RNA sequence: CGUGACGGCGCGAGCAGGUGCGAAAGCAGGUCAUAGUGAUCCGGUGGUUCUGAAUGGAAGGGCCAUCGCUCAACGGAUAAA
RNA sequence: GCGGCGAGCGAACGGGGAGCAGCCCAGAGCCUGAAUCAGUGUGUGUGUUAGUGGAAGCGUCUGGAAAGGCGCGCGAUACAGGGUGACAGCCCCGUACACAAAAAUGCACAUGCUGUGAGCUCGAUGAGUAGGGCGGGACACGUGGUAUCCUGUCUGAAUAUGGGGGGACCAUCCUCCAAGGCUAAAUACUCCUGACUGACCGAUAGUGAACCAGUACCGUGAGGGAAAGGCGAAAAGAACCCCGGCGAGGGGAGUGAAAAAGAACCUGAAACCGUGUACGUACAAGCAGUGGGAGCACAGCUGUGUGACUGCGUACCUUUUGUAUAAUGGGUCAGCGACUUAUAUUCUGUAGCAAGGUUAACCGAAUAGGGGAGCCGAAGGGAAACCGAGUCUUAACUGG
């Protein structure tokens, strides 16, 4: 398979089975969920009748007062009271299984590759870590919301890049499934694609 | 937490070959004098658990 | 994620009293007693789509009845003479005639007495 | 391929049972658990192997046998392990670095399971008859 | 094969070994049949080509035979009301 | 394994990781002040406790007001966040980034001063102790065949040619040296301080407490314990006039985009209570509706409102063999109020890989990658030794 490059207009040789692969949406599907499911944080919680403040004296006795049954002020059915099931901190992770990660990698770059959104350059790099040269850059290739994925993260456009609200610059072994869905375009270095290549096998 | 096994049940039935349990037969502890030679031979192999005690046993014996 | 009831309780409650306009007191007031008699009344009305075609045909029969009797035969003689002479009008074309065209529900009446004889 | 244009396979997430919403979804009221008894209440249940108070089937029946301890140190190899040792030498210690056979395992057997295509050499192993045969019909020999 | 929810209980030709009676064909795995009974646990006694916590033994355990309950509220809550 | 062998209780060996560190007295001689820690001064760095600079926007439309629309520009190692009369990278405060300390103080070095002793040699090697009897307790281990540990009571060794342990006990072998002591790191927690974050709450929620709340109030006392947030962009919080008791309250005027935003103030639901209009209703018997239906009013034959007269018709929930039931529960409205969460296990669906599948802790800046310690599966039979596509049973199976 050959990925023709854009700055130097030649031709790259990549693996079928990574950029070549049919796209498996339901493996994707769960792959992109769980690392959502990863970000979230868990922290929360609420009190339970054991853990509201008040005394465990039973507001008024069992018979005679021809009121309903009360035994403590922190029962859930009071105002004030606990909540029935209350929250506590929890963990949201979910566990993917290895050759299924990287077999929604596969699927992902190789649906980007049939969709014309993955380009590959010889070179991509500023010379000044300066916000206005990348953006004139991105203006000259007709990119505006883009991932640009380098072998070596180069300092000058890591900088370069950070007030650009659009524009993400990762490193090769930085790239994660949602990432490279969430973006118009990806811009992958032919230096980035071997690296990928191997790490994908 | 991990499923408590029924130690009692542990020690009175083994899990065979296709997923049955077999176990040892009642009756052959004592008072053996006034029963015949034939029923107490029938007595001595180990016999499988029934259909309907099979639910019972697998409940004591989660990691069998 | 905790969430707040009123909005959609509020407009339950004022669905279930707007089909209640025009009941009587806390009928049309007040959702507990609203939503039974919503309730109840949807029930009758299920009942008397079939009591409406009883009571129809038991007025139609009335009708034909005292117009055969003006001409000079009982409904049941009527009937059978129509059905021996192969009229097939229905009792709500019958009992329309007999009110609206007197002269034609006559004309009928010899029909099923000539069946008759 | 956006983040809102993707799906889970058909059948992959069947939504749960919420008891006690309504006559329409049919599991409101006693959501299931029938009318009154030990069963429908809160924690309420028997224990596992209870049968109402007649002696149960785990105590009515004879406990029997013993727990070998030899049997914990004692190991089974299939026909197909053989090839996987590094060396062509089988004994107890490669069996070990191949990840065949527990660390703590002291004895073993070699049975006839799967196929030996290679000549291998079993060193201090007992094997059986029929993986004898398979062994050396491959061109292997048996050491004791 | 019968009969039981189950635990179980029952009937059984025939096969191997060894036996009694009969000249022999044969009959005999208790009694004309159907009541005469008690699960499991815990232990006792004898046997045993099983086990034996460094090793040889041993203790203890297993297996086979057998013993101890008007647990009679007789599927037997506790050793003990 | 323990266990009225019930309910339950529940290791170790061994393996993978984090972290890693060893020393002294029971004593003399030599050699000496040598290692090493502690203290106290002094330096050098590095924090902490105030701070400094910090880019770039105008025109026009709507509007009470522009940060919005439209047009044309500009900054960005700064598009974190907050504010400003509606939503602002360029109005303001910040942010990235770059700097700062007279004085006090933390830390890590360095270097003084004080104490400490380093090394070699030769010796020494913790007794009412180990062990035992009796009674208890601790060990996963309930006295059991019960090792081992602690000791209230009564006893009582050997001491290196010696002693402890290896789960009753003995022999053999192996291994260790009690009856003196010190020791960082990996571990536990958060009254308190700073920064940041949340598929956490948003005034009956979230702390009991968003508000002068552990207050008001209750109790002799210990103690118990509330309710109660929002005018507007800005008070511009209504000069003056009128009725009224020099009232309350109101009507004007004025402010404002708005005063049914006027302080009993955003929005302003429902129960509940009124005024006005249309139709019905004083000869008529009951879950009050429903089917049929005249007349009247209204808006354009139809739509809306009303509903004389007439067929049918004993609420709901619960609990029950069965309820109009004179069985239960509810005065009404609004708000809240009940199958959850974690881990283990089995079955179904679905996805990956497939005779294999998958990693845990941990490492890693990493939702990557590493890590295969392990776990499940590809073999069973037998109580077990053991045998193995067979095995057990039995002296042996025609067998089972
Ligand atoms: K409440
Ligand atoms: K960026
Ligand atoms: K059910
Ligand atoms: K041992
Ligand atoms: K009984
Ligand atoms: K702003
Ligand atoms: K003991
Ligand atoms: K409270
Ligand atoms: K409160
Ligand atoms: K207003
Ligand atoms: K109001
Ligand atoms: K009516
Ligand atoms: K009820
Ligand atoms: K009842
Ligand atoms: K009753
Ligand atoms: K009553
Ligand atoms: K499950
Ligand atoms: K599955
Ligand atoms: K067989
Ligand atoms: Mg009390
Ligand atoms: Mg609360
Ligand atoms: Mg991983
Ligand atoms: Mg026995
Ligand atoms: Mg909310
Ligand atoms: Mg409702
Ligand atoms: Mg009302
Ligand atoms: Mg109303
Ligand atoms: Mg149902
Ligand atoms: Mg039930
Ligand atoms: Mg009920
Ligand atoms: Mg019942
Ligand atoms: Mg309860
Ligand atoms: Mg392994
Ligand atoms: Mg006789
Ligand atoms: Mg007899
Ligand atoms: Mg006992
Ligand atoms: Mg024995
Ligand atoms: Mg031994
Ligand atoms: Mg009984
Ligand atoms: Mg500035
Ligand atoms: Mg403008
Ligand atoms: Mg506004
Ligand atoms: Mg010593
Ligand atoms: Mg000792
Ligand atoms: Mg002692
Ligand atoms: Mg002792
Ligand atoms: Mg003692
Ligand atoms: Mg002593
Ligand atoms: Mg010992
Ligand atoms: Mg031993
Ligand atoms: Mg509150
Ligand atoms: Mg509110
Ligand atoms: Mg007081
Ligand atoms: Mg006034
Ligand atoms: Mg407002
Ligand atoms: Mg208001
Ligand atoms: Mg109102
Ligand atoms: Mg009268
Ligand atoms: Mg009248
Ligand atoms: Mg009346
Ligand atoms: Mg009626
Ligand atoms: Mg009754
Ligand atoms: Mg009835
Ligand atoms: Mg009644
Ligand atoms: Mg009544
Ligand atoms: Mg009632
Ligand atoms: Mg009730
Ligand atoms: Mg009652
Ligand atoms: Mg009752
Ligand atoms: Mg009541
Ligand atoms: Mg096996």
């Amino acid at each position: 398979m050959e990925l023709v490059l854009k700055d130097a207009q030649s031709a790259l040789t990549v693996s079928e089975t990574t950029f070549g692969r049919d796209f498996n949406e339901a493996l994707v599907h769960q792959v992109v969920v769980a690392y959502a499911a990863g970000a979230r944080q868990g922290t929360r919680a609420q009190k339970t009748r054991a853990e509201v403040t008040g005394s465990g004296k039973k507001p008024w006795r069992q018979k005679g007062t021809g009121r309903a049954r009360s035994g403590s002020i922190k029962s859930p059915i009071w105002r004030s009271g606990g909540v029935t099931f209350a929250a506590r901190p929890q963990d949201h992770s979910q566990k993917v299984n290895k050759k299924m990660y990287r077999g929604a990698l596969k699927s992902i770059l190789s649906e980007l590759v049939r969709q014309d959104r993955l380009i590959v350059v010889e070179k991509f790099s500023v010379e000044a870590p300066k916000t206005k040269l990348l953006a004139q850059k991105l203006k000259d290739m007709a990119l505006e919301d883009v991932l640009i994925i380098t072998g070596e993260l180069d300092e000058n456009l890591f900088l370069a890049a950070r007030n650009l609200h659009k524009v993400d610059v990762r490193d090769a072994t930085g790239i994660d499934p949602v990432s490279l869905i969430a973006f118009d375009k990806v811009v992958m270095t032919a230096d980035a694609v071997k690296q990928v290549e191997e790490m994908l096998a | 937490p991990k499923i408590k096994t029924v130690r009692g049940a542990a020690k009175r039935f083994k899990k065979t070959g296709k997923g049955g349990f077999k176990h040892k037969h009642a009756n052959l502890r004592h008072i053996l004098t006034k029963k015949a030679t034939k029923r107490k031979r029938h007595l001595r192999p180990k016999a499988m658990v029934s259909k309907g005690d099979l639910g019972l046993v697998i409940a004591c014996l989660p990691y069998a | 994620a905790r969430v707040k009831r009123g909005v959609i309780a509020r407009a339950r409650h004022k669905k279930i009293l707007k089909q209640a306009k025009g009941y009587y007191g806390a009928r049309s007031r007040v959702y507990r007693v609203a939503f039974q008699a919503v309730i109840k009344a949807g029930q009758y009305a299920y009942r008397d789509r079939r009591q409406r075609k009883r009571q129809f045909r038991q007025l139609w029969i009335a009708r034909i009845n005292a117009a055969a009797r003006q001409n000079g035969i009982s409904y049941s003689k009527f009937i059978n003479g129509l059905k021996k002479a192969s009229v097939e009008i229905d009792r709500k074309i019958l009992a329309d005639i007999a009110v609206f065209d007197k002269v034609a529900f006559t004309a009928l009446v010899e029909k099923a007495k000539a069946a008759l004889a | 391929m956006r983040l809102n244009t993707l799906s889970p396979a058909e059948g992959s997430k069947k939504a749960g049972k919420r008891l006690g919403r309504g006559i329409g979804s049919g599991l409101g009221k006693t959501g299931g658990r029938g009318h009154k008894g030990q069963k429908s209440r809160s924690g309420g249940g028997v224990r596992r192997g209870f049968e109402g108070g007649q002696m149960p089937l785990y105590r009515r029946l004879p406990k029997f046998g013993f727990t070998s301890r030899k049997a914990a140190i004692t190991a089974e190899i299939r026909l197909s392990d053989l090839a996987k040792v590094e060396g062509g030498v089988v004994d107890l210690n490669t069996l070990k670095a191949a990840n065949i056979i527990g660390i703590q395992i002291e004895f073993a057997k070699v049975i006839l399971a799967g196929e030996v295509t290679t000549p291998v050499t079993v060193r201090g192993l007992r094997v059986t008859k029929g993986a004898r045969a398979a062994i050396e019909a491959a061109g292997g020999k048996i050491e004791e």
